[PDB]
């Protein structure tokens, strides 16, 4: 089938700058070529259909164009309300959209604050443990949370969550959790989070004994 | 004035049967198609096919083929998503939009507001609200562990809304169980946690749960 | 507006013309004035080329879209209805003269659908389904043939019991169970013969 690939997966810019983002066609197709936009919890908005032609009521500084297999949108100069998650949308292969552009605002390198929290001792008079682990304030998004017990990496029992990019600093938090049953977090001293981030010059580790 | 208006969030139980609407105002329904299309949770659009209400044409895209009917009732400008039997891979956002040309294409231009369709095993739950204590030590972390409820969602408050500032509310997470569960949290200077006293509010109202949570210092 | 002494007429595929701005219009760009079918669009654009869009909307409020590519070698011409988003018809002409017009029915599909070639021949094909089948006529420098359209080939036939067809497929095989120029053969009449 057709495939559209949409680049980049994260285009990271700041208002007043241009903005291009990238539709690409595994074969040469026709202009029938749609692009939305999509803020977050609203539907979906179209911008540009026929690859070129612009909605009603769709401002200015918004463009499309291209054709055969490259296809672009751009925003002549972006407004803070432009930050948002962009979808191309094709006739061939049923109306199938492609994977989509998160426009997010680029602001200075940040490096997490690393805090770990212990289960509190009302939850274990219930049987469950939740470790937690917080990533405060930091840039870019990308950060791994790695779980250790016992200097034993853990896997497969942690949920995580990430914040939207915060309105007035523009930074990112994540909060991590870590579920074990009382009987297995009894079983163990050492409860250790490992971050690693781009902002930070090496992997930070947060821990404490169970215990103390 | 051109305008589609979807149905209220819905809540079911797998195995029920389960159908959903959308009606146009403001031009004439039979004279377009109008289309369904699905957004699960943290994922992108999926377009899953149309129906044009003047005779009830249907077309669907080979990926949602015999896994729902689209319906229209021409005479009220409504459209119809169902299912006979819903699953829990089913839970997520659903669009109807009106959708442009069929050998030609030219987006879908109007939209509806969107309906969220949860499908869980679960029933109405409250949670339970965790300290999760600032440590030994300037900035110091405090937070509320908000766990083990169902449906969403959840809302949480520091001392009564008079602190806002450094406080995060993370997305809730669905855990195995079927229960949801999230964290809020909080910055303040560890010069004030000797003194300043730091309460969350936690409020159900599917379950009509308020919590009121003393976060304090070990 | 724009006239003998204020712009430049510059040919365009479909024998179709288009007039120019001199040297430029109040804010920045060029205008362009081309008139199809009794009707007059204008639109704006740079490069002075004859290239651009332009617009126009008919007495009955549908809306004419014409535009010209860059290197002027392809002209489409859009007839919207009064939404100016419900296409109604679309005619792609390229430089060598030949064409595709499609016509599309009150659902968006492609009813109708007239192939023109470079000699002036067409290839038209009437009441389209979603099959894939319909009605086929070519049009030819004299006669007219009738015939059936598939998603396969397309089928024309002439009728005693002596009646054979003419096969075009979808690339461009000619099969009989013949000339370049669509065509030695004369006129209607004369095909019941041989
Ligand atoms: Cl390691
Ligand atoms: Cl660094
Ligand atoms: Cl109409
Ligand atoms: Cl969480």
């Amino acid at each position: 089938e057709i495939v559209l690939t949409q680049s980049p997966a994260t285009l990271s810019l700041s208002p007043g700058e241009r903005a291009t983002l990238s539709c690409r066609a595994s074969q040469s197709v026709s202009s029938y070529l749609a692009w939305y936009q999509q803020k977050p919890g609203q539907a979906p908005r179209l911008l540009i259909y026929d690859a070129s032609t612009r909605d009603t009521g769709i401002p200015a500084r918004f463009s499309g164009s291209g054709s055969g297999t490259d296809f672009t949108l751009t925003i002549s100069s972006l407004e803070p309300e432009d930050f948002a998650v962009y979808y191309c949308q094709h006739h061939s292969n049923w109306y199938t959209f492609g994977q989509g552009t998160k426009l997010e605002i680029k602001r200075t390198v940040a490096a997490p604050s690393v805090f770990i929290f212990p289960p509190s001792d009302e939850q274990l008079k219930s049987g469950t443990a939740s470790v937690v682990c917080l990533l405060n304030n930091f840039y870019p998004r990308e950060a791994k949370v790695q779980w250790k017990v016992d200097n034993a990496l853990q896997s497969g029992n942690s949920q995580e969550s990430v914040t939207e990019q915060d309105s007035k600093d523009s930074t990112y938090s994540l909060s991590s959790t870590l579920t074990l049953s009382k009987a297995d977090y009894e079983k163990h001293k050492v409860y250790a989070c490992e971050v690693t981030h781009q902002g930070l010059s090496s992997p930070v580790t947060k821990s404490f004994n169970r215990g103390e | 004035e051109v305008q589609l208006v979807q149905s209220g969030a819905e809540v079911k139980k797998p195995g029920e049967s389960l159908k959903i609407s959308c009606k146009g105002s403001g031009y004439s329904f039979t004279s377009y198609w109008i289309g369904w299309v699905r957004q699960m949770p943290g994922k992108g659009l999926e377009w899953m096919g149309i129906i044009y209400p003047g005779d009830s044409d249907t077309r669907y895209s080979p990926s949602f083929q015999g896994q729902v009917t689209i319906s229209a009732d021409k005479s009220i400008s409504t459209a119809y998503l169902q299912w006979s039997s819903l699953k829990a891979s089913d839970t997520a956002m659903y669009y109807c939009a009106r959708h442009l040309g069929i050998d030609y294409f030219f987006g879908m231009d109007v939209w509806g507001q969107g309906t969220t369709v949860t499908v869980s095993s679960a029933s109405t739950k409250g949670p339970s609200v965790f300290p999760l204590a600032p440590s030994s030590k300037g900035t110091a972390a405090l937070g509320c562990l908000v766990k083990d409820y169902f449906p969403e969602p959840v809302t949480v408050s520091w001392n009564s809304g008079a602190l806002t500032s450094g406080v995060h509310t993370f997305p809730a997470v669905l855990q195995s169980s079927g229960l949801y569960s999230l964290s809020s949290v909080v910055t303040v200077p560890s010069s004030s946690l000797g003194t300043q006293t730091y309460i969350c509010n936690v409020n159900h109202k599917p379950s009509n749960t308020k919590v009121d949570k003393r976060v304090e210092p070990k | 507006s724009l006239d003998e002494k204020n712009s430049v007429s510059v040919d365009l595929p479909g024998e179709m013309k288009v007039l120019v701005s001199k040297e430029k219009n109040k804010d920045g760009k060029y205008d362009l004035i081309a008139t199809v079918d009794k009707l007059e669009l204008k639109g704006t654009s740079d490069k002075n080329n004859g290239s651009g869009v332009l617009e126009g909307v008919k007495a009955d409020k549908s809306k004419v879209k014409l535009t010209i590519s860059d290197d002027l070698g392809q002209t489409t011409l859009e007839v919207f209805k009064e939404d100016g988003k419900t296409l109604v018809s679309k005619k792609v002409t390229s430089k060598d003269k030949s064409s595709t017009e499609e016509k599309f029915n009150e659902k968006g599909e492609v009813s109708e659908k007239i192939i023109t070639r470079a000699d002036g021949t067409r290839l038209e094909y009437t009441g389209i389904k979603s099959d894939g089948s319909g009605k086929a006529k070519e049009v030819l420098k004299g006669y007219v043939l009738e015939g059936t359209l598939t998603a396969e080939k397309t089928t024309l036939v002439v009728k005693g019991t002596v009646t054979l067809s003419k096969n075009i497929s979808k690339s461009g095989e000619v099969s009989v169970e013949f000339t370049k120029e669509n065509t030695e053969i004369t006129k209607l009449d004369e095909i019941k013969n041989a």
